[PDB]
This record gives C-alpha cells, sequence and structure tokens, in this order.
C-alpha cells in the first residue's frame, strides 16, 4: 500500500 | 544454566541507545505542537493529534535501530510499524505516567494529561478504562530499562501481525529478543519482581492487542467526519488509516 512518508521515515 | 551471552548484551546496549536517541525526558519538543485546550468538542484533539504524530516518527526512529529489522522487507517494515505504533506509544508513555493521579506527566501543567484530557481528543471510557488498567499494571512491574526497550522492541517485531510476508524471518528476530529478555530476567532480575516477569510482560502485550482493537475502533468514528480529519497530521492518517 502506498505509504510515502512512513517509507521515507525508514529508508537508509 | 543461563548466561547472557555478549551479543544478548549487545542487544541490550543498542536497544537502551536506541531508546536514548528516541525519547527525550525534558519534553522540549511538546512547544512545537498546537496548543493543548482544556476549560467541549474535541479541543484536546489538534495538541494530541500532534504529540501522537510525532510519537510515531519517534517509534519509527527506534523501530530502524532494532537488531534485525532492517533484513526486512520494506513492506513488512511497514506491516510493522503501522501495527504496532499505537502499542508502542502506549508502552513507551508509561515512563511519563504517574498512579499518583492517574495521568502522564510530560514536565508542566499544560503537558499534563488526565483521562478527560484524552476523552477531549475524542475517546471514551471504552478504551481508557482499559488503558489506565494497563498503565497500572505496568507501573507495578517496575520494569528495568533494559526489559522495558526489550519489550518495546518486541512488540514491533510480531510475526502474527496482519498482512506480514516474511513471518518466519520476522518470527526469528523476534525470538532471538524473547532469548534476549528472559535470560535478562533471570540473569540481573533480582527475586521478588522477577516472579513469573516473563510471563507477565507477555500478558501485557496482549493487553495491548485488545487497546489496539480498541483504538482503531474509536479512532474510524472519530476519522470518519471529515471536519475531525482534517485535524489530525498526515502522518497520523497514513499510518492509522484514511
Ligand atoms: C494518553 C496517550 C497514551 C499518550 C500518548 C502519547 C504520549 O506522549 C508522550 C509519552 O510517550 C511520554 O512518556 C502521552 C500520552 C494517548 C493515546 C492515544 C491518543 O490518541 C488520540 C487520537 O486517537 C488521535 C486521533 C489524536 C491519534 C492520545 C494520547
Amino acid at each position: 500500500k502506498n505509504h510515502p512518508m512512513l517509507m521515507n521515515l525508514l529508508k537508509d | 544454566r543461563p548466561k547472557l551471552s555478549e551479543e544478548q548484551q549487545h542487544i541490550i546496549a543498542i536497544l537502551l541507545d536506541a531508546h536514548h536517541k528516541t525519547y527525550d525526558p525534558t519534553y522540549a519538543d511538546f512547544r512545537d505542537f498546537r496548543p493543548p485546550v482544556r476549560m467541549s468538542p474535541l479541543s484536546m484533539l489538534p495538541h494530541l493529534a500532534d504529540l501522537v504524530s510525532y510519537s510515531i516518527q519517534k517509534v519509527i526512529g527506534f523501530a530502524k535501530m532494532i537488531p534485525g529489522f532492517r533484513d526486512l522487507t520494506s513492506d513488512d517494515q511497514i506491516v510493522l510499524l503501522k501495527s504496532s505504533a499505537i502499542e508502542v506509544i502506549m508502552l513507551r508513555s508509561n515512563q511519563s505516567f504517574t498512579m499518583d493521579d492517574m495521568s502522564w506527566d510530560c514536565g508542566s501543567q499544560d503537558y499534563k494529561y488526565d483521562v478527560t484530557d484524552v476523552s477531549k481528543a475524542g475517546h471514551t471510557l471504552e478504551l481508557i478504562e482499559p488503558l489506565i488498567k494497563f498503565q497500572v499494571g505496568l507501573k507495578k512491574l517496575n520494569l528495568h530499562e533494559e526489559e522495558h526497550v526489550l519489550l518495546m522492541a518486541i512488540c514491533i517485531v510480531s510475526p502474527d501481525r496482519p498482512g506480514v510476508q516474511d513471518a518466519k524471518l520476522v518470527e526469528a528476530i523476534q525470538d532471538r529478543l524473547s532469548n534476549t529478555l528472559q535470560t535478562y530476567i533471570r540473569c540481573r532480575h533480582p527475586p521478588p519482581g522477577s516472579h513469573q516477569l516473563y510471563a507477565k510482560m507477555i500478558q501485557k502485550l496482549a493487553d495491548l492487542r485488545s487497546l489496539n482493537e480498541e483504538h482503531s475502533k474509536q479512532y474510524r468514528s472519530l476519522s470518519f467526519q471529515p471536519e475531525n480529519s482534517m485535524k489530525l497530521t498526515p502522518l497520523v492518517l497514513e499510518v492509522f488509516g484514511n
């Protein structure tokens, strides 16, 4: 599903 | 003959530091939130929405630092955080919770939150009564910080969260933390406080599933009227649902 903000907060 | 391996000690040192880098016991950032309002209809919502949104950020920061969490797929990382966020927020908040007046005391009177404050964010005793009971039972455990950080990490890395793809991997990561916690209790937690401590901690995770279910219901009810949704943050909407 589309979670751009969570995705960005998780990235290395 | 249980002994804390070097790896297990390493896990505890990392989780401790992770927690330190994501929980500010000075509560200095609370000034950045929309102001608390207490005196009718959802007056605490903008403030507690901001606090909760801030809290989601800190929880993601903590989860990223959990040994093995980074080995999961981006999908699974997302699933675990969306489903655990509220629970880890309830757990981590125990640190400011006080049995004196049954409130979360974040430094000042303005940032001291009681049952009516939480009801003025749109909640009822269907949630708040089990929530307070949980906070009480957790505080009474008088967890070592080592135990607290382990419990938060175990909560996050749970294989039965709906939507998990690599369940076996999620279980293997959690098992290493579960084993680390159990050994810690045996070696570092003295009796009588240690009696059944592991089982009691896991019981708190079951209590959290029930709290999460009820929070979600009341949230879906709150977030139903677009006028209320408008008052939330983009992160809250994305993480808790839209
Ligand atoms: C009371 C409680 C547990 C809490 C959450 C986070 C807190 O932060 C700091 C603590 O970590 C310091 O130790 C303090 C208290 C809470 C739970 C759910 C909420 O939800 C409101 C609505 O459901 C939204 C729509 C705003 C999400 C509000 C407050």
